[PDB]
RNA sequence: GGUGAAAUUCUUGGAUUUAUUGAAGACUAACUACUGCGAAAGCAUUUGCCAAGGACGUUUUCAUUAAUCAAGAACGAAAGUUAGGGGAUCGAAGAUGAUCAGAUACCGUCGUAGUCUUAACCAUAAACUAUGCCGACUAGGGAUCGGGUGGUGUUUUUUUAAUGACCCACUCGGCACCUUACGAGAAAUCAAAGUCUUUGGGUUCUGGGGGGAGUAUGGUCGCAAGGCUGAAACUUAAAGGAAUUG
């Protein structure tokens, strides 16, 4: 009933990414991250930020011509934490409650048929 | 002080034949400028859309489909096919402990000389009265299944193009043909064609491509 | 238990045991005369063949080798002696 | 001291005596 | 009667040049003087003469090869690889 | 396998090994099937092949060198061709070959 | 002295299983000694699901959990997750809840 | 970007993110379990080939051919060493950012060797069940793995069978768990660690207070690193084990 673009939220710890793009993917439309709405490093991934940035993104999204979207939420992954970080949670709500539409959202976290030695050595990151 | 928004040319995406709709969405390019244009440069891209969204019914929530643009004629850009996928969440659900996984694949050709690698997955099932709490098969069981899945997969492909193969997968005939030969070996549940990743096509051929639209 | 007749074990509890752990040991296989009514005569088979026993005149088949007990083939009759 | 650090302590010790002794070969 | 504990053909050099170089030579020397199987006639009668030239005693075919051994690891993989690449082109 | 067939022949039939004597056999309409080593040079192969066709004798291209053809026939030397003369108890003659 | 019949954890008749990497500190740890957990949870969350459905297309949609199996390193598994530490007896008990 | 927080770092080179496409080398996620196999080290994608094996079945065959083993030998995680290839990743060394009284570290970055493979070495690990092997006997219970037998068992339909998976009973041989203890033990615990002052089935190996010390020396193996063999003088009243209360 709308005009569909793609959402794609990368939301690891230390920062959260939101940016809508063409349903094909190639041509982007609007972005902004957590590290763009507060200055403190320490607070780069926290919900309160991903909010204020999911706000910014929604604005441009409907200022160019996208009325809706599908999201692909995603973590760091690879040979790392494979778990959803703090701010995708918030940003999802902050972009639906924005007054945009939602339709079909799968996780696209890179999960290998495992390997390439994980970092941090055999004894693990110890402290 | 630019804003490339007041600068990009707009397009609308039309899918191929054998589904419900073909109108899927919109896209942004750039002005068909002299030297590097809105034509040849891009368009030839790809689009993932849950085929339920282009089949209507929700008995198709999983199953992702790749559409690729090969031709374009005045704002109207027509796609054909690039592959098929599964939703990550679906798969991660039909894989449970206490049971056997079974995967098997084959690289194979079609009439319209497309090469493709197609996948298939299946899991053991408990008998409808089975007391023991796991149910795995017997490795000899597994070898036997795969060889027969493979027997049936090569059969379907080299059916008329991906075109009828496209028509073939959609009502998941294959899934049950498997389960038929199968039943003589070992129970099993789920059983899907899961994935297929294309990977080699012949030569453009404006004819046959145009022969998907009207 | 504590006092029982080891000398006269009951036929059942005796029967359920292993072929070597009976009182005095002995086999638990058997022989049979077998006929596939294409012919008229009766060839004597072993319940645990191994060899796929080739019938008398007509090289038809008869039984197939298995885990233990032979699988007799199709339309055939027998008797244990 | 850790056993294995002591095992290394004397591994080295023998190398020096192994050395100094060669001097006189 | 075993004549030498380890220098082998390399005993001609006496004490000279230092073990480790003699080691390295002894290898290719053994490689390079040896008698090899002939692809064409089947008898083991290929001997070297000047690097990369391998010839058959009877039957007399000469092959180019490694400086000290008939077939070279690289040459061989390259044989395997061309094979594979050729396969595509009529299949 | 084929060697297993060859073996039956070599232990219960009659045969001859080597270029010259199978030629005698081929001229003589006596060969029932000649067998040929891989590395046997193409000129020889071609000639045997011609001698063969002229005598309506069939031909097996043994995938393997003379060295192995020899071990095939159970002999500690190497043979480039074998000539089946009589097929002992084996079905070589009237199977896939 | 000894403190568990399962010694560390779960390997009777094998000699070598294979290390996994701790999900938290990346410590290597044998797969049988490994402390695991299925992190089956929704994509949305607590009260976000109302807002979810409401500002969506379709009716009610579907809603598919995330699934990912967790591996902890003992020290990590003790430091936060499942562990506590139990009495000498409560240790013996393998039932979960 | 990274962390408890930072910083070294990366950024008109459009970084980070996105998209299509490719190359390299490693790995085998999820399924994976108180589940399998192997002499042990160890072994998880598919497919073909090559030979190997236990258990079971057996009115087959030989007929004492066997048990265990100084000497001697095959194999032997990881690292390490030689000569090629490879060199994505992670990463002894080194260099840095930080922290610290200091900080040669823990944490962050760069990253040599290495990590992979071929042809040779090396022969060691808490190489662990810290528990030799062969044989007998002694006590209950529910699971599971492989084999076999029994069943007018269930389910698959087609037209009933035949299959296959499932269910129940028993029986061999597996990996384990439960409960008891006749019994054993310094206890913790133990179906062997039981059948021992009521002390003998067969056989191999090692220990004899603690340090000195796996040191010195000789021999031997190794390219090396090091392996195997391996003392004494002198010193010393304890060192040690399991359990209890603090
Ligand atoms: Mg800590
Ligand atoms: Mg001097
Ligand atoms: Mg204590
Ligand atoms: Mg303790
Ligand atoms: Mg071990
Ligand atoms: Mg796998
Ligand atoms: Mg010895
Ligand atoms: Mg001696
Ligand atoms: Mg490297
Ligand atoms: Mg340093
Ligand atoms: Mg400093
Ligand atoms: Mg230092
Ligand atoms: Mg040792
Ligand atoms: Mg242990
Ligand atoms: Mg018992
Ligand atoms: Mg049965
Ligand atoms: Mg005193
Ligand atoms: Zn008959
Ligand atoms: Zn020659
Ligand atoms: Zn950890």
């Amino acid at each position: 009933s709308q005009v569909f673009g793609v959402a794609r939220i990368y939301a690891s710890f230390n920062d959260t990414f939101v940016h809508v793009t063409d349903l094909s993917g190639k041509e982007t439309i609007a972005r902004v991250t957590g590290g763009m709405k507060v200055k403190a490093d320490r607070d780069e991934s926290s919900p309160y930020a991903a909010m204020l940035a999911a706000q910014d993104v929604a604005a441009k999204c409907k200022e160019v011509g996208i009325t809706a979207v599908h999201v692909k939420i995603r973590a760091t992954g690879g040979t790392r934490t494979k778990t959803p970080g703090p701010g995708g949670q918030a940003a999802l709500r902050a972009l639906a409650r924005s007054g945009l539409r939602i339709g079909r959202i799968e996780d696209v976290t890179p999960v290998p048929s495992d390997s390439t030695r994980k970092k941090g050595g055999r004894r693990g990151r110890r402290l | 002080v630019v804003d490339p928004f007041t600068r990009k040319e707009w397009f609308d995406i039309k899918a191929p034949s054998t589904f419900e709709n073909r109108n899927v969405g919109k896209t942004l390019v750039n002005k068909s400028t002299g030297l590097k244009s809105a034509s040849d440069a891009l368009k030839g891209r790809v689009v993932e859309v849950c085929l339920a969204d282009l089949q209507g019914s929700e008995d198709h929530s999983f199953r992702k489909i790749k559409l690729r643009v090969d031709e374009v004629q005045g704002k109207n850009l027509l796609t054909n096919f690039h592959g098929m996928d599964f939703t990550t969440d679906k798969l991660r659900s039909m894989v449970r402990k206490w049971q056997t996984l079974i995967e098997a694949n084959v690289t194979v050709k079609t009439s319209d000389d497309y090469v493709l690698r197609i996948f298939a997955i299946a899991f053991t099932r408990k008998q409808a009265n089975q007391v023991k709490r796991h149910s795995y098969a017997q490795s000899s069981h597994i070898r036997a299944i795969r060889k027969v899945i493979s027997e049936i997969l090569t059969k379907e492909v080299q059916g008329s193009t991906l075109a009828q193969l496209t028509s073939k997968l959609i009502p998941e005939v294959i899934n049950k043909e498997i389960e038929n030969a199968t039943k003589d070996i070992f129970p099993l549940q789920n059983i899907h064609v899961r994935k297929v990743k294309l990977l080699k096509q012949p030569k453009f051929d404006v004819g046959a491509l145009m022969a998907l639209h009207g | 238990v504590l006092v029982q007749d080891l000398l006269h074990p009951t036929a059942a509890s005796e029967a359920r045991k292993h072929k070597l752990k009976t009182l005095v040991q002995g086999p638990r296989s058997y022989f049979l005369d077998v006929k596939c009514p294409g012919c008229l005569n009766i060839t004597t088979v072993f319940s645990h063949a191994q060899t796929a026993v080739t019938c008398e005149s007509c090289s038809t088949i008869l039984c197939t080798p298995t885990g233990g007990k032979a699988k007799l083939s199709e339309g055939t009759s027998f008797r244990r002696k | 001291m850790r056993a294995k650090w002591r095992k290394k302590r004397t591994r080295r010790l023998k190398r020096k005596r192994r050395k100094v002794r060669a001097r006189s070969k | 009667a075993k004549r030498t504990k380890k220098v082998g053909i390399t005993g001609k050099y006496g004490v000279r040049y230092g073990s480790s170089l003699r080691r390295q030579v002894k290898k290719l020397e053994i490689q390079q003087h040896a008698r090899y199987d002939c692809s064409f006639c089947g008898k083991k009668t290929v001997k070297r003469g000047a690097a990369g030239i391998w010839t058959c005693s009877c039957c007399k075919k000469t092959v180019a090869g490694g400086a000290y051994t008939v077939s070279t690891a690289a040459a061989a993989t390259v044989r395997s690889t061309i094979r594979r690449l050729r396969e595509m082109v009529e299949a | 396998s084929i060697n297993q067939k060859l073996a039956l022949v070599i232990k219960s039939g009659k045969y001859t090994l080597g270029y010259k004597s199978t030629v005698k056999s081929l001229r003589q309409g006596k060969s029932k099937l000649i067998i040929i080593a891989a590395n046997t040079p193409v000129l020889r192969k071609s000639e045997l092949e011609y001698y063969a066709m002229l005598s309506k004798t069939k031909v097996y291209y043994f995938q393997g060198g003379n060295n192995e053809l020899g071990t095939a026939v159970g002999k500690l030397f190497r043979v480039g061709v074998v000539s089946i003369l009589e097929a002992g108890d084996s079905d070589i003659l009237t199977t896939l070959a | 002295p000894k403190k568990r019949a399962s010694n560390g954890r779960n390997k009777k008749g094998r000699g070598h299983v294979k290390p996994v990497r701790c999900v938290n500190c990346s410590k290597s740890i044998p797969k049988d000694k490994a402390i695991k957990r299925m992190a089956i949870r929704n994509i949305v969350e607590a009260a976000a699901v109302r807002d979810l459905s409401e500002a969506s297309v379709y009716p009610e949609y579907a809603l598919p959990k995330t699934y990912n199996k967790l591996h902890y390193c003992v020290s990590c598994a003790i430091h936060a997750r499942i562990v506590r530490v139990r009495s000498r007896e409560d240790r013996k008990n393998r039932a979960p809840p």
